[PDB]
């Protein structure tokens, strides 16, 4: 009973109960999608709106980190925007600082070291979102995900949330050497139309970002023409 | 700091760690105080003569100021804790306002004191009960209870430690309102023998008057004592 | 249930309890309806009614800034500390740039504050759900914050006891609050909130907060001389 | 960010957490401790996990200053605590009294350090033993201290695994007239009472207090003790 | 200058297997004399004598601060410190006052029980030891004794000879100083025996 | 109680230290250090199961120093949580001394950074073996020469000839130790001991490797500095063990 | 004070004058001003003593501690840093001016340490009231790659142009050879100053001095 | 974490604090040391661990600061100790501080009792604050100040201390309280309280004769004062006698023990008299 209460106690197994407990939150959360290219990153996030009266642009699970930069919060909402305030502070230190855009590799870096952080403390708990980092700075275009663990891993592709497992079928049929943005975008959103569950979540939109050449290596929202 | 909350609500709305602090007072050994006139007595039982315990004299009723003494019951470690707090509160105010510290003042500071105790995380409460007696400048005597809880009351007879609830109840029958600095002492050792041993050796009692504290000698006492064990006599005959 | 003591304890499902408890803290608060037009959002708060001759008051809808204001469900008394919080952050934003804290930034701020306080072992979840009613730049704003630390912009919303009947009567309007007035605005706000009454009980002054804020309004909570205006030609009709 | 004691009297009036770090302390590979008349021999076998160790990296015993020396059992990392502090404690001494600490001076530093984490809160005891050894004004000096903070002088003593049976032998063996070379033969030929397998100078570190110095045997002068036992 | 202020000189002189401590005895505020019977000598033990020049306030301060660590000492470690211990104690204690020091200049003698081998140490307000051979001094007279001390100090000298040369320096020192005076306590430490000697000088 | 505080079993044993040695274990990885007569290696098993991660950006291996590099073995948020420390450990030292730290001092001070967490409750171990591989430079003679030092939870740090740590580190330690009787492994090649290490690998995960699925730091006398091997460079090896 | 360091092929010497002094007088004439550092490091002091012998233990002490970490000779980079780093820190208010000799593996190493915390590492040195005077005798004789001969000659003479040109300076010449191996420290390598008129014995016999009390106390 | 916190510092139900009671039970499993004041000086004598061949002595230039039982806290108060050891030294290196914080202020030897109620208020602490164990040592503190003269106190780990005439801590505290009431006097000489405390100390550890090798003997007393140095400061008042605390070696306790032997010798006498 006492051995998975708080993340500060492995188990007789070796593993952090709560760390996985909070990744259970992640893998029962709307489904988040991405795609590095060439041209650049593209994060498109299915949103279950709970509600009919929900303005547009209500609970955005993608935010600019900086310029060049940004989270996709798959998970918890709330939690994963003290992630966003975090990648801001470091991305905004970068500049200050060091005079440079952050690398993605870094902000990826920095991003999994602090949710590590809350992984290590009885005071503390795990947060309950992955983010995707997708970053467009000299490093080039990369993606990033940091789970509730502080496990990073840089992705060509990446699917979270509860159509996890079909959403990567899907991105597997895609070719990653090949493909641009713009089809990106389509095809990503795509996806996340077809991995949906029609009955279950009614209400919903796909929230889709991106940061290549086109968008001048800064990290947007795509237009909503683009979306379908 | 360790700042963990140690006295809490219970279901019932009940301080546990409050009433405990009140279970270690009623251990404690039985103090009374009885306010007359012109006199405060405050009476302690002590815990019986050891051949031991060194033959030169150590008082159980504490002096807070010149005005202000005070006989506890519980913890003796605490409440060693609390007069020093109180002694120094004393000297901390005729400081910072020439003035002496009038004995409600100090009272409120004390139990001011045992109430923090009651609400500070890192702490148990003190597992003291308190009576402060003494003289205002002006002239006026004041007779003070303070329990765990930190709530304070001005009685004109009081008991704390083992007992307390059997003495009060005793005292508030008896007790008459102008009284002698003798009859008040009479009062005092009648209404401590009510629970304490038979023995005259246990009580030790102090008479504060304006300007004047005297501890009775057991010489002093023991007519007391004799004179008091023979009313006690003519009591249990009519009944 | 061995994982809904603390707030960091995650369950085996991947819930966080103390949250979810706070939140009913918020369902069992007294209604508050919030509803948004083209240039006005307009919150209306049912008060406690007083019974027989005998009445309480318990501030429930607050000004933040001139441009803001808020109607809170739940703990009142986190709600006042939200309530201190924005005022001061809004004061500091007027302080720096002689210009109200924008919507969306001050939605950002409370979710933020929300969240410091559902993570660390010391802190707890604010058992208060706000509707905070703002104008700016960017027009009228309508926020329900909630304990979780999630901010969901609403076109309407409700909170509280009953809420569900008045976001089913919201459900069937909503869509048309962007053509509305501001005094049709109101009768929707009202009528909403009248579906969330017990029983019997009708919306009169001395039981209904209503307050305002737009274009060239600043945020005013209307009680008495000044609700009547609305209320004493109000009533309810299926 | 703990600050609650992890070590509470038992209703027997036990310290259960000392005794358990003792038992810790217990667990370690021998090592042992002779005084003589002219010096003093601290031995402790280094039985390395598998020959792939770089058994120069393993360290049994260390110099806490020029004139003093410690071995340990038990806990390995917490004795590092210990030795670092120790070493701290000899070069304050040294600044302030321009003079090497007394072992006396130092083991009692040692001790507060082992009750310190018996009581201050949040941290559980060390789970080691040291063997102090040095030489002073006050002549040559063998200390034991323990998790509990108690320290005792010793003519001779064990600490770790075989401790008991490297007791009784020591006891048996030593003399009040015992001098360096003799007593170094003595501590060599108690660890290999309990060895398995042959001792090696990769095997077994070996510190002398002997003049007025501190020093670990090299490998050299190890092997000629080696080659007489 | 704060250190003038009190008055007050103290030499100490080395000889064989003996040493002399000697100080005047007046304590002053500038030039008005407040007492003729202020030695500024202490003894921390048989072996070790200290005196204290400089401020007054400082000189009692620092007298106890140093009785304080010295006690200490002598209960931790179960033994007396010895002079090069004490002096090297008592250059960390002025040294942790660099920035703000104590107005005092100690003026140690010590002798080693066993070997005879004696150690002066005088030390600067903030800890800079002077360990010299023959004698060390301090105080408003200073300038004046090491003129008498360089004169008469030989190295080699029974007790008897070190007193009579260290109380004709001190007096003849002193005659010449306004803020010293008012004759000498002298301490003659041996290995065997200590004398102490209060010297008639003048009432000036 | 014991179980889930860092306290004493009546064992003398402490559990959540024996428990962060099966967090490096769990993840399934293997590496294997060597130290040869003028070179260190570290080569870690680089298995990404996913066609879609990056292999680029998983590393078991990190840069401490351009001297000191480091291979973690268990959580790998934990081991990168140490390289931080490590980072930070190094950089402070270089500023507090004017000097790389030794890679016996940093092991030390990472040894003493895991001794906290097992002594102050509430503090989780980082579940993680840290192999750091450097060269240090003899003070006899000037000569620099090829430096294995692991630190473990416990905080027990140690020098190794070869080391294994991860999945099968039993069978792998099993392999190294029947090839130290054979050769001297201190008077090896470069290429032999390499061989040694992958053969290691190979003989303990009980299949061969790909150079894809292995990464392969290097320090040596010639070129001290801490490089990650090129996939050429390990092609040539794993032939070379095949034939052999 | 003047203190000289000069590197020559296998080592360094340092070198130092005697004379302490309280303002305008000699406290002590034969005072030691070259410091232990380490087994292969020695450290001469100008500026005020007391933040010289402080800084200088100080440093020592850390090295001593940091050689039982690493178990590693300590180079003189680490003490020169260790230096540099606290003297800096107090702007120059620890006002202890240094010559740091020593030989590690990477070589000879001598260098200086200003107040204020900065660094020169060169091949000779001087610091102190008389550095310039003997600096004009180093910079008129140092050859590089000289015997171990050459440079305590030339070292004495360095010290010898402050003892007789500079007035704080005076006595004899300490000279210390820091070599790879060993650290051999000359007390009075030159006493150019010996005596000039024997000492004239004044005899005061016991009973001179006229003594008011007297307290004897035998142990 | 707060899951695992024993709650040190908390009230039981019965209004005791459990982790006190406890570390008194801690006090007796430890060596008994008997404390007697006399109108000539205080005893303290102590049972000693057993000895061990291979113990040696720590060569102390000093043989009247410390044993393994008595410890002197400042030249006029001494002390024995019994429970948790390195508690004791943690708690008397705090005492020897006090004892010479106040001679730094005052410049007067500390009031014995003014030690045991600074050395008691400490204790008293780990009682109420900061969710640690108590110390688990009592003391006899014993000393002589011009207040009270010879004192004789006992310390508790809850904080509470008391003055006695004689007394016991540690092992058979009860047993030796019986046989102290019974033989203590008002006027007795030191070597008459020294004769008892090993007489009492024999009978409780249950010897025929007193085990030389498991007593320590300290003394509190007066003697002459020596080190006067009177010209150094002429102003100060020097008392004739000076109290010194002294830890008695083997040899020095010798005939006191022997006479302790024929004591309970002529006492088992007279109980082969009182069955005739």
């Amino acid at each position: 009973s006492g051995h998975d209460q708080s993340t500060d106690v492995f188990s007789a197994e070796g593993r952090v109960f709560q760390v996985e407990y909070a990744g259970k939150a992640v893998d029962n959360s709307s489904t988040a999608v991405a795609a590095c290219c060439k041209d650049g990153v593209v994060v498109a996030v299915e949103k279950v709106h709970t509600s009919r009266m929900l303005e547009k642009g209500s609970n955005n699970r993608i935010h600019a980190v900086d310029r060049q930069a940004g989270i996709c919060i798959c998970g918890l909402l709330p939690d994963g925007r003290a992630i966003v305030s975090r990648a801001r502070q470091e991305a905004e230190n970068s500049r200050d600082i060091f005079a440079t855009p952050i690398r993605g590799s870094v902000l990826a870096n920095r991003v999994g070291e602090f949710m590590h952080a809350y992984t290590t403390h009885f005071a503390y708990r795990p947060f309950g979102c992955s983010a995707i980092i997708a970053s467009y700075a000299d490093d080039g275009p990369q993606l990033f995900v940091s789970d509730p663990s502080g496990t990073v891993a840089g992705y060509y592709g990446v699917a979270l949330g509860k159509a996890k497992t079909v959403a990567k079928s899907e991105l597997e049929k895609l070719d990653f050497s090949s493909l641009t943005c713009d089809e990106a975008v389509g095809k990503l959103a795509s996806i996340l139309h077809e991995v949906h569950d029609k009955q279950k979540d009614k209400l919903y939109e796909v929230e889709v970002a991106w940061v290549c050449d086109k968008s001048d290596r800064k990290f947007v929202h795509v237009p909503a023409d683009m979306v379908p | 700091s360790y700042d963990r909350a140690i006295t809490v609500f219970s279901p019932d709305g009940h301080l546990f760690q409050v009433e405990y602090a009140q279970e270690a007072v009623k251990k404690g050994l039985a103090a009374v105080g009885v306010l007359g006139s012109d006199s405060v007595v405050i009476a302690v039982e002590k815990k019986s003569a050891v051949k031991l315990q060194d033959s030169r004299t150590i008082r159980k009723i504490y002096k807070v100021d010149a005005n202000i003494y005070l006989a506890f019951a519980g913890l003796s470690a605490d409440a060693r804790v609390l007069i020093n707090k109180a002694q120094l509160e004393c000297q901390r105010f005729s400081l910072n306002y020439e003035d002496t510290m009038d004995v409600d003042m100090l009272v409120r500071y004390v139990a001011g004191v045992q109430q923090k105790s009651t609400q500070s995380g890192g702490s148990r409460p003190f597992g003291v009960a308190t009576v402060i007696g003494g003289f205002n400048e002006d002239g006026k005597p004041h007779l003070w209870k303070t329990d765990p809880s930190g709530m304070c009351s001005a009685w004109r007879a009081v008991a704390i430690g083992r007992h307390d609830q059997t003495v009060i109840e005793y005292m508030e029958k008896s007790y008459k309102d102008g009284m002698s600095r003798d009859e008040c002492v009479h009062f005092a050792i009648k209404s401590l023998l009510e629970v304490v041993e038979s023995g005259s050796r246990n009580i030790e009692l102090l008479v504060l008057q304006y300007k004047e504290a005297r501890y009775l000698t057991e010489e002093e006492l023991q007519k007391f004592v004799v004179e008091v064990e023979k009313e006690r006599e003519e009591e249990a005959a009519a009944k | 249930n061995e994982y809904d003591s603390d707030i960091t304890t995650w369950s085996p499902t991947g819930r966080l309890f103390q949250i979810e408890y706070a939140n009913e803290a918020v369902n069992n608060g007294s209604a508050t309806v919030g509803v948004k037009g083209k240039n006005f959002v307009v919150l209306a708060a049912l008060k406690r009614s007083p019974v027989a001759e005998l009445s309480s008051y318990q501030e429930k809808v607050f000004e933040i800034d001139e441009h803001v204001g808020m109607s809170i469900s739940g703990l009142v008394a986190d709600g006042r500390v939200l309530a201190r919080y924005l005022r001061t952050e809004c004061m500091n934003y007027r302080y720096m740039y002689s210009n109200g804290m924008p919507m969306n930034q001050m939605a950002d701020m409370i979710g933020e504050k929300h969240q410091r306080h559902i993570q660390c072992s010391g802190k707890r979840p604010f058992g208060v759900g706000l509707l905070l009613a703002g104008y700016d730049r960017q027009g009228p704003h309508l926020y329900q914050t909630v304990p979780s630390g999630d901010v969901y912009d609403y076109k309407a919303t409700a909170m509280g006891v009953r809420s569900q009947a008045s976001r089913t009567y919201l459900e069937r309007h909503f869509e048309h609050f962007s053509d509305c007035t501001l005094d049709e605005l109101v009768t929707h706000a009202l009528k909403a909130l009248a579906s969330a009454t017990s029983e019997g009980i009708e919306l009169n002054v001395k039981n209904t907060t209503i307050a305002i804020v737009g274009k060239d309004t600043p945020f005013t909570i209307f009680e008495e001389e000044s609700a009547r205006k609305y209320l004493d030609g109000f009533k309810m009709r299926p | 960010e703990a600050f609650y004691g992890l070590t509470t009297f038992s209703p027997s009036g036990k310290l259960i957490q000392i005794e358990y770090a003792t038992t810790a302390a217990g667990k370690g590979t021998t090592a042992l401790g002779v005084k003589a008349t002219d010096g003093v021999v601290i031995a402790a076998k280094k039985k390395a996990p598998s020959t792939l160790v770089d058994a120069s990296s393993i360290q049994k015993v260390f110099v806490l200053d020029e004139h003093v020396g410690c071995t340990y059992s038990g806990m390995g990392p917490d004795c590092r605590v210990l030795i670092d502090s120790a070493r701290k404690n000899c070069q304050q001494y040294k600044l302030m009294y321009n003079e090497p600490i007394p072992i006396s001076q130092l083991v009692r530093k040692i001790s507060a350090i082992y009750q310190e984490f018996t009581q201050s809160g949040g941290v559980r005891p060390f789970g080691c033993s040291l063997l102090v050894a040095g030489v002073d004004a006050n002549g040559y000096h063998l200390y034991q201290v323990d998790p509990s903070g108690t320290f005792w002088a010793w003519k001779a003593t064990a600490i770790g695994t075989g401790s008991p049976d490297a007791k009784a032998f020591l006891e048996k063996r030593y003399t009040v007239d015992m001098e360096l070379e003799d007593a170094v033969h003595t501590a060599l030929l108690t660890l290999k009472e309990g060895f398995d397998g042959q001792m090696t100078s990769e095997n077994t570190q070996v510190g002398r207090v002997v003049e007025n110095r501190f020093e670990i045997l090299s490998v050299d002068q190890l092997r000629d003790y080696l080659d007489q036992i | 200058s704060i250190m003038a202020y009190s008055g007050g000189s103290v030499m100490a002189m080395a000889g064989k297997e003996c040493f002399v401590i000697i100080s005047d005895n007046r304590l002053g505020e500038q030039l008005k004399t407040i007492s003729t019977e202020v030695p500024k000598l202490h003894v921390v033990n048989d072996s070790i004598v200290y005196g204290l020049t400089g401020l007054r306030t400082d000189q009692q301060t620092f007298a106890n601060k140093v009785q304080f660590r010295t006690e200490m000492y002598k209960l931790r470690e179960e033994r007396d410190i010895t002079g090069k211990a004490f002096a090297a104690m008592i250059t960390s204690m002025l040294y942790e006052a660099r920035f703000g020091p104590w107005f005092v200049e100690p003026v140690i003698g010590s002798i080693d029980k066993s070997t005879g081998e004696v150690y002066l140490c005088a030390t600067d307000l903030i800890g800079a030891p002077c360990e010299p051979e023959d004698y060390v001094c301090a105080g408003t007279a200073a300038e004046s004794l090491h003129g008498m001390c360089e004169a008469l100090w030989r190295p080699g000298m029974s007790p008897e000879e070190l007193f009579e040369i260290a109380a004709q320096a001190m007096l003849s020192a002193c005659d010449r100083d306004s803020l010293s005076g008012y004759g000498a306590v002298a301490m003659i430490v041996t290995k065997d025996k200590v004398t102490t000697r209060l010297i008639k000088g003048r009432k000036d | 109680f014991d179980k889930y505080i860092t306290v004493f079993s009546p064992e003398g044993s402490l559990y959540q230290v024996e428990y962060a040695f099966k967090a490096v274990t769990y993840p399934g990885l293997l590496t294997v250090a060597i130290r040869c007569k003028d070179a260190v290696l570290v080569v870690t098993q680089h298995l990404i199961p996913d066609r879609l991660m990056r292999p680029d950006s998983v590393t078991a291996l990190y840069e401490v120093t351009p001297n000191i590099g480091c291979c973690m073995t268990g959580r790998a948020p934990d081991g990168r949580a140490l390289v931080q420390r490590a980072r930070e450990e190094a950089s402070d030292y270089q500023y507090r001394y004017g000097v790389e730290i030794p890679i016996a001092v940093l092991a030390k001070r990472m040894g003493d950074k895991a001794q906290v967490r097992t002594q102050q409750a509430g503090l989780r171990p980082m579940g993680v073996v840290s192999t750091f591989i450097g060269m240090d430079q003899s003070d006899q003679d000037g000569s620099l020469k090829p430096q294995i030092y692991t630190v473990d939870p416990a905080g027990w740090t140690g020098g190794h000839i070869a080391c294994a740590a991860g999945k099968k580190q039993v069978e792998a330690m099993a392999f190294l130790e029947k090839r130290q009787k054979s050769t001297e492994l201190d008077a090896l090649t470069q290429k032999e001991a390499a061989m040694i290490a992958l053969a290691a690998l190979q003989s303990a995960i009980g299949t061969a490797v790909k150079a894809k699925e292995v990464e392969v730091g290097r320090c040596t006398a010639a070129n001290p500095a801490f490089q990650r091997v090129p996939n050429s460079e390990v092609e040539e090896w794993l032939t070379a063990v095949a034939e052999a | 004070t003047t203190i000289v360091g000069v590197v020559y092929r296998d080592g360094v010497v340092l070198g130092a004058d005697t004379r302490a002094t309280e303002g305008s007088i000699v406290a002590d004439k034969r005072c030691r001003k070259i410091h232990y550092m380490a087994p292969n490091i020695m450290c001469c002091g100008a500026g005020t003593s007391a933040d010289t012998e402080a800084v200088t233990n100080m440093v020592s002490s850390h090295l001593a501690l940091h050689r039982l970490e690493t178990g590693k000779q300590s180079r003189v980079l680490e003490a020169l840093t260790l230096l540099k780093r606290h003297l800096y820190r107090y702007q120059g208010h620890v006002s202890a001016a240094l010559v740091l000799g020593g030989v590690d593996v990477e070589g000879p190493f001598l260098a200086t340490i200003a107040p204020h915390g900065s660094t020169d590492r060169l091949p000779f040195v001087t610091m102190g009231s008389g550095s310039i005077a003997a600096m004009a005798q180093l910079e008129a004789a140092y050859k590089d790659n000289m015997t171990c001969e050459e440079a305590k000659e030339l070292v004495a003479s360095a010290i010898r142009k402050g003892i007789f040109n500079d007035p704080y300076s005076g006595t004899q010449v300490d000279v210390c050879v820091i070599t790879k191996d060993k650290t051999e420290l000359t007390i009075g390598y030159d006493k150019p100053n010996e005596r000039m008129y024997p000492r004239q014995e004044v005899l005061l016999p016991p009973g001179t001095t006229p003594v008011l009390k007297e307290e004897i106390r035998q142990l | 974490s707060h899951r695992y916190d024993s709650r040190t510092t908390t009230f039981s139900p019965e209004g005791r604090l459990y982790q006190v009671e406890y570390a008194v039970e801690a006090i007796q499993q430890a060596g008994t040391v008997i404390g007697v004041c006399t109108k000539d000086g205080v005893v303290l004598a102590g049972e000693k661990m057993v000895p061990h061949p291979l113990f040696d002595s720590e060569s102390m230039q000093d043989k009247n600061t410390s044993g393994e039982k008595m410890y002197k806290i400042a030249e006029h108060i001494g002390c024995s100790v019994a429970g948790v050891t390195s508690d004791a030294y943690a708690l008397l290196n705090y005492a020897r501080l006090s004892a010479l914080r106040h001679q730094y202020t005052f410049q007067e030897p500390m009031a014995i009792e003014d030690l045991c109620r600074i050395l008691c208020d400490e204790k008293q602490l780990y009682t109420q604050y900061g969710g640690v164990r108590p110390y688990g040592v009592s003391f006899l503190l014993v000393g002589w100040d011009r207040y009270y003269g010879y004192q004789l106190y006992s310390t508790e780990p809850s904080g509470d201390y008391s003055a006695w005439s004689a007394y016991a801590i540690g092992q058979n505290d009860q047993v030796a309280h019986a046989l102290l009431k019974k033989d203590w006097h008002e006027s007795m000489t030191l070597e008459d309280g020294m004769l008892l405390a090993l007489r009492v100390l024999g009978k409780t550890m249950d010897t025929a004769k007193i085990d030389l090798d498991r007593v320590e003997v300290a003394v509190m007393r007066k003697v002459p004062a020596s080190n006067i140095d009177q010209l150094l400061d002429p102003f100060k008042h020097h008392p004739k006698t000076t109290p010194r605390f002294q830890i008695l070696t083997r040899s020095e306790l010798k005939p006191h023990a022997e006479r302790a032997d024929q004591a309970r010798e002529a006492e088992e006498k007279a109980e082969a008299e009182r069955q005739r």
